[PDB]
């Protein structure tokens, strides 16, 4: 599960009632596929700037 | 940073520099949000009055992207011990919010369990700062970064002359001449994960710099995530 390539999560990976559950840091919203983390603004945390 | 690499444009956005009354950098910090800065508690004894500069890569001259912020509140861990440097952590609340832009952006705060099993388990992390380029030399005028391997926990205790508490972790090399140094203290130790950088450590201390048989010691951010959270709420 989360032990397998981070459960295919972009960021945080949890196992609720078994099975992968992905989450994201503040400033990101979980994508519809529930794995990807989508930046909410021009400068999401953890991203080098290429402004 | 001894023998690292110069932070190229937009590469070390989360870096913050604590400057004294003479506008000289004496410690680093990590940008956590527009209002909060993470640094080492021991750095608070390095200067009486200090401010925080962000967006700077070369201190020799202002380019136009750097910005200075005054500190409104300083939140030092009450258990910080000047003796061993245990609980070496502090959070700074700024009077005016940081404006994110080129070279200015926060690092991500990870969750505890995930960070420990997925981040600390990584092969390496990245440390950066304006500190000394050599043990005896002067503070670097350019911002530098260094990829430092995570060091086996027990393999570290063996090499240390001082006790490595659970609020500490080690990164660096045994002989190779690369390591953080004086002046990088309080600075960012971030771990990359799928092109996203998470704060994992704070430059704390070390016996000298880049010494053979010695590693750099960092305060374990995962052991203070709740503490950090509470601090960012007050
Ligand atoms: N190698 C690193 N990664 C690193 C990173 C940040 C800072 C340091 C060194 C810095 N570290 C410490 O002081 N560590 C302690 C650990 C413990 C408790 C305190 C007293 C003793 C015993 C020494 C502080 C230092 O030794 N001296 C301050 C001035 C100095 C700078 C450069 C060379 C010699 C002396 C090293
Ligand atoms: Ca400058
Ligand atoms: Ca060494």
């Amino acid at each position: 599960l989360c032990s397998l390539d981070n459960g295919d999560c972009d960021q945080f990976c949890h196992e609720e009632q078994n099975s992968v559950v992905c989450s994201c840091a503040r400033g990101y919203t979980l994508a519809d596929n529930g794995k990807a983390c989508i930046p909410t603004g021009p400068y999401p945390c953890g991203k080098q700037t290429l402004e | 940073i001894v023998g690292g690499q110069e932070c190229k444009d937009g590469e070390c956005p989360w870096q913050a520099l604590l400057i004294n009354e003479e506008n000289e950098g004496f410690c680093g910090g990590t940008i956590l949000s527009e209002f909060y800065i993470l640094t080492a508690a021991h750095c608070l004894y390095q200067a009486k009055r200090f401010k925080v500069r962000v967006g700077d890569r070369n201190t020799e001259q202002e380019e136009g992207g750097e910005a200075v912020h005054e500190v409104e509140v300083v939140i030092k861990h009450n258990r910080f011990t000047k003796e061993t440097y245990d609980f070496d952590i502090a959070v700074l609340r700024l009077k005016t919010p940081i404006t994110f832009r080129m070279n200015v952006a926060p690092a991500c705060l990870p969750e505890r369990d995930w960070a420990e099993s997925t981040l600390m388990t990584q092969k390496t992390g990245i440390v950066s700062g304006f500190g000394r380029t050599h043990e005896k030399g002067r503070q670097s005028t350019r911002l530098k970064m260094l990829e430092v391997p995570y060091v086996d926990r027990n393999s570290c205790k063996l090499s240390s002359s001082f006790i490595i508490t659970q609020n500490m972790f080690c990164a660096g090399y045994d002989t190779k001449q690369e390591d953080a140094c004086q002046g990088d203290s309080g600075g960012p130790h971030v771990t990359r994960f799928k092109d996203t950088y998470f704060v994992t450590g704070i430059v704390s201390w070390g016996e000298g710099c880049a010494r053979k048989g010695k590693y750099g010691i960092y305060t374990k951010v995962t052991a203070f995530l709740k503490w950090i959270d509470r601090s960012m709420k007050t």
